[PDB]
């Protein structure tokens, strides 16, 4: 509306995006770990045998 | 969401102040201030005619 609250509006709205947008790609970093793991346990045989 | 509550301008009235004697009644009685009137018990006007 060209007024202050419509703009902290926005300010808070864009504040919230840049919040999800950096979880999302942070999580593939985590998501590799997590990813890699699994590759490795798929396929280690017991110690034991 | 951004929403306010607004006071939009509180008011007063004056109680406004007469003086009797500014009055146009302000006549018909004679005021004199008096004093010892606690003490006083009986007071008497006098006349002749």
């Amino acid at each position: 509306d060209g007024t202050g609250i419509s703009l902290h509006r926005q300010l808070r709205a864009i504040q919230q995006l840049a919040r999800n947008v950096q979880a999302v790609l942070g999580a593939f970093e985590r998501g590799t770990a997590d990813q890699m793991l699994h590759v490795l346990l798929e396929k280690a045989p017991p110690l034991a045998l | 969401d951004v929403e306010f509550d607004a006071l939009l301008g509180s008011y007063c009235n004056t109680l406004s102040l007469v003086r009797f004697l500014e009055l146009g009644l302000s006549v018909a009685c004679v005021c004199t201030k008096f004093p010892e009137l606690a003490y006083m018990n009986e007071g008497r006007v006098q006349f002749e005619v």
